[PDB]
């Protein structure tokens, strides 16, 4: 199958940014949408963001609205996500996904009906 | 009787959602309105791309390989999704492209949303012969803060 590959994880101190990345080893088709979710320490996990591929429209996470961006290049088959105004409850396994599934249903959609992950990558926010 | 719902770019071209440019909830809301209480037939990758029952409409999946999901209804054939149906007064197929072009012949009523968006695509609405059918409504909407492009949305009858 595709593979997702994530990259740019990292541990940083609350306030400041940091910017993930997910590449897909194929190229995805139009009619895919690609996107994040986050676990952190015994809670479920949750939705990030989401674009699709082919339209490159996006949709966010409540608690993450107005401080990250989801972008993706079409030419390099990767997705970025730009996090700003890190926060301590920002900490968690990140989790790059991909599916058929429109990008809209992602904020209610149970991941696992999400066929293509990633492995994760650790994002830490500190306020020490 | 049996219905297409539709939206259509420029020169005919659809697609999946993941695939086509414009973010119009106004539309989706014209969907919902015109198939609630009403059987929806539709192929295997719009069942995909919706990823649950839409709720409120008795959900039929089209293929010809067996179901993956028992939360709907899957059938083989044209015939047996009609069948599926039973006795209501209005059947709704909401695509996609080849769905469409095996129940077109079938149809009476057309819901279709032209929008004013040019879209690079090779799947398209199934070419249908106006002086074949009435427009009975039509009602114009610009771009506005929620709602990406214009849009009209019109119903067409058969004569
Ligand atoms: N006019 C028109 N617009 C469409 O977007 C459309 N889409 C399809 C196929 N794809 C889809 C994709 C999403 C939903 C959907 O989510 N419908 C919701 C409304 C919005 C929402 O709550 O998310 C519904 O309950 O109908 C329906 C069909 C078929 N005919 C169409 N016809």
């Amino acid at each position: 199958q595709v593979q997702l590959q994530e990259s740019g994880g990292g541990l940083v101190q609350a306030g400041a940014s940091l910017r993930l990345s997910c590449a897909a080893s194929e190229r995805l088709t139009v009619d895919y949408a690609i996107g994040w979710f986050r676990q952190a320490p015994g809670k479920e996990r949750e939705f990030v963001a989401a674009i699709s591929w082919g339209g490159g429209l996006t949709v966010y996470g409540e608690s993450v609205e107005g401080r990250f961006t989801i972008s993706r290049d079409i030419a390099k088959n990767t997705m970025n996500l730009q996090m700003n105004v890190l926060r301590p409850e920002d900490t968690a396994n990140y989790y790059c996904a991909a599916s058929r599934i429109s990008y809209r249903v992602w904020n209610t959609i149970p991941y696992n009906k999400l066929t293509l992950w990633g492995r994760g990558t650790q994002v830490t926010v500190s306020s020490h | 009787m049996i219905s297409l719902i539709a939206a259509l770019a420029v020169d005919r071209v659809i697609g999946m959602e993941n695939a086509m440019p414009w973010n119009l909830p106004a539309d989706l809301a014209w969907f919902k309105r015109n198939t609630l209480n009403k059987p929806v037939i539709m192929g295997r990758h719009t069942w995909e791309s919706i990823g649950r029952p839409l709720p409120g409409r008795k959900n039929i999946i089209l293929s010809s390989q067996p179901g993956t999901d028992d939360r709907v209804t899957w059938v083989k054939s044209v015939d047996e999704a009609i069948a599926a149906c039973g006795d209501v007064p209005e059947i709704m197929v909401i695509g996609g492209g080849r769905v469409y072009e095996q129940f077109l012949p079938k149809a009476q009523k057309l819901y279709l949303t032209h929008i004013d968006a040019e879209v690079e695509g090779d799947t398209h609405f199934p070419d249908y012969e106006p002086d074949d059918w009435e427009s009975v409504f039509s009602e114009f909407h610009d771009a506005d803060a929620q709602n990406s492009h214009s849009y009209c949305f019109e119903i067409l009858e058969r004569r």
